[PDB]
């Protein structure tokens, strides 16, 4: 184990994550579920229409408005961030690899 | 079986060199378990058991099995009940009809109610790419088709491409398994979905005699 | 019973101690 | 991480509805008499 | 443990069983339920009357026609041996539980001892 | 010709309409693209009219030239 | 340990792709038998082993095969050429 612990392997994972400042969210009952969210960044403010699992995840997280939220398209993890000191810096959906 | 030879010589003469040369010459189809003498002194089981385990590892077995799998994208799912209410018990659910789509066409399958139960367990909806093994009746949910990738502009779904080839492809699978692998499989089976099974799964895999 | 009334006699003895087809199957 | 205790109002709470929201900047309003007439007609 | 491994015990078990392919099941329920059942072999056929506990076991096993089942008259336990070959065509994919076996021969009720 | 009474009701209806599809309407999947440039990697709906955009440049173009609510 | 969950998922995803494809179900071939003692009975097992229906499959397969041989004799020289006759296509489809 000591010998193997000193041999490192770097693996690159490219994840699609949206990082944005937040704008009001409509969740509705079955008419399975209808919902819309809006995200603001430094140069865009646009509406996304959610699906079943995204609605479930946002209900579980109980995300508020006017704060900052990071959502990964592939993994689906949602990371909360404090209120806008900070602000989105560009495009709503970025393509950045994590090593 | 049981033939033994000893590579005898002084330090830095080529004993390990000859051993690794033998391993290379034998090829990747012949088992070759390297070892050192100190590794036999275990703290979980007697050194005799560890010698027996390693000794069996070097008896490879090549077993071949032909498997038939149904894979594709679900287009229809129309459960049917028995023709007569008196035919069965309770729900009285009869066969289910599933429509799969592949790169080479579509096929309509007639499935057992057990396969329908597997479908319900895997939470499969229309458009999901699935995978059914007629060998065991096991249903796997590969994911959603890339055709429906842009159905919703924000959704957490593992979109997967449409399966290539025919919907029903039969393949002959060949694998090399050691005798020790079978011994481990019998000793510590991975089957079972009970709470007791999960608690045992969380336990460390300590070697046993 | 709560309005100091006796219960049914058969029900009394049953509580002290404690037609049509529903399923037919045949191979075609 | 996750809030194990939540306070709710029986009037506002339901699982059905989840909702949250925040040269003079003001929302545009449409003086389209045709569109308003359509709205009242339909 | 080594010493006891070198001694073997040859024990005899006597088993009484009824095995056969169920032909027809008819269950009537209000009160307690009553029903009649017919089991056939390759050279025998018999109609039996079922008690409440036997019917409960049949329901909890979810037995259908054409199935070969075994019942221990001591305990009444019901085991589904398998399905007939004639029902094989009915599906494209088969579950793990399904089994195709022939109809047992001889007398419906048999006594057997195993060492 | 189409308004002419010599072209009968059944003839007209058969010739124009019957050749049109009546039961199948979409059997390929549905593909949404950027309203400016046809992209699909990312999509969202503009707050002003709900047409679909993919990038900041496309958002500026939709706001200046395109958007139909103004 | 929460910070390592993403890495764990990544490694498991990387290994599953190779693990699932080229493995032989040892349980399917009865190589694993320590669970069989829980849900099976000795005399039940020996009776089920005695009542196997291989003869039924073989007999029906031979009746199909002789019917197919008769049909192939009737058809003659079978070919996969583009069909220009309903009868020929129907016979080829029945053969396949
Ligand atoms: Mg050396
Ligand atoms: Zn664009
Ligand atoms: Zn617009």
């Amino acid at each position: 184990q000591a010998f193997r612990k000193s041999i490192g392997i770097k693996i690159k994972e490219e994840t699609e994550l949206i990082e944005g400042e937040v704008v009001e969210i409509q969740i509705d009952r079955s008419i399975h579920k209808q919902g819309k969210l809006t995200i603001k960044t430094t140069d865009m403010e646009t509406i996304y229409e959610l699906g079943n699992k995204m609605i479930d995840g946002l209900t579980k997280e109980k995300v508020l408005a006017g704060d900052v939220i990071s959502i990964d398209k592939a993994s689906g993890k949602i990371t909360k961030l404090g209120r806008s000191v900070q602000c989105p810096e560009g495009e709503l959906q970025k393509r950045k690899t994590v090593v | 079986s049981g033939r033994a030879i000893l590579l005898a010589g002084g330090p830095s003469t080529g004993k390990t060199a000859l051993a690794l040369a033998i391993s290379q010459e034998l090829g990747p189809k012949v088992p070759f378990c390297p070892l050192v003498g100190s590794e036999l002194y275990s703290v979980e089981v007697k050194k005799t058991e560890t010698l027996m385990e390693n000794f069996r590892r070097a008896i490879g077995l090549r077993i071949k099995e032909t498997k038939e799998v149904y894979e594709g994208e679900v287009t229809e799912l129309t459960p049917e009940d028995a023709e007569n209410p008196l035919g069965g018990y309770g729900k009285t659910i009869s066969h289910v009809i599933v429509g799969l789509k592949s790169a080479k066409g579509t096929k309509t399958l007639r499935l057992d109610p057990t396969i329908y139960e597997s479908i319900q367990r895997e939470k499969v909806s229309i458009g999901d790419v699935i995978y059914i093994e007629a060998n065991t009746g096991a249903v796997k949910r590969v994911g959603r088709s890339d055709a429906y990738a842009t159905e919703f502009d924000l959704e957490t779904e593992e979109y997967v491409p449409l399966p290539k080839g025919e919907v029903h492809k039969k393949k002959e699978i060949v694998q090399d398994v050691t005798l020790h692998d079978l011994d481990v499989a019998n000793a510590r089976p991975q089957g079972g979905q009970d709470v007791i099974s999960m608690m045992g799964q969380l336990l460390k895999p300590k070697k046993t005699e | 019973d709560f309005p100091n009334a006796p219960p049914n006699l058969k029900d009394f003895n049953t509580n002290l101690f404690g037609m049509k087809t529903v399923f037919h199957s045949i191979l075609p | 991480m996750k809030a194990l205790v939540e306070e709710i109002d029986k009037k506002t709470y339901n699982p059905d509805i989840y909702f949250t929201s925040l040269s003079r900047p003001v929302k545009r309003i449409n003086y389209s008499l045709a569109d308003l007439e359509a709205r009242l007609y339909t | 443990q080594a010493f006891r491994k070198s001694i073997g015990i040859k024990i005899k078990e006597e088993t009484e069983l009824i095995e056969g392919e169920v032909v027809e099941i008819q269950i009537d329920r209000s009160g307690h339920k009553q029903g009649k059942l017919t089991i056939k072999t390759t050279d025998m056929e018999t109609i039996y009357e079922l008690g409440n506990k036997m019917i409960d076991g049949l329901t909890k096993e979810k037995v259908l026609a054409g199935d070969v089942i075994s019942i221990d008259k001591a305990s009444g336990k019901i085991t589904k041996l398998g399905r007939s070959f004639a029902r094989s065509r009915d599906y494209d994919a088969m579950g793990a539980d399904t089994r195709f076996v022939q109809c047992p021969e001889g007398e419906l009720q048999k006594r057997k001892t195993v060492v | 010709f189409l308004d002419s009474a010599l072209l009968n009701l059944m003839d007209k209806n058969v010739i124009y309409h019957n050749v049109y599809n009546k039961r199948y309407f979409k059997v390929l999947p549905l593909i949404t693209t950027c309203s400016i440039c046809g992209g699909y990697d990312s999509i969202s709906s503009c707050v002003n009219c709900g047409n679909k955009i993919c990038s900041v440049s496309c958002f500026k173009l939709h706001n200046e030239t395109r958007c139909r609510n103004r | 340990a929460s910070d390592y969950k993403d890495v764990e998922r990544t490694l498991l995803k990387l290994f599953k792709k190779n693990n699932q494809v080229n493995r032989v179900d040892l349980d399917f071939l009865n190589l694993v038998f320590t669970l069989n003692d829980k849900d099976l009975t000795s005399y039940h097992a020996e009776e089920i082993s005695k009542l196997t229906c291989v003869k039924n499959f073989v007999e029906e397969v031979n009746k199909l095969r002789e019917t197919n041989k008769q049909l192939q004799e009737e058809f003659g020289e079978a070919s996969f050429l583009n069909f220009q006759d309903a009868n020929q296509y129907f016979k080829y489809s029945n053969k396949q």
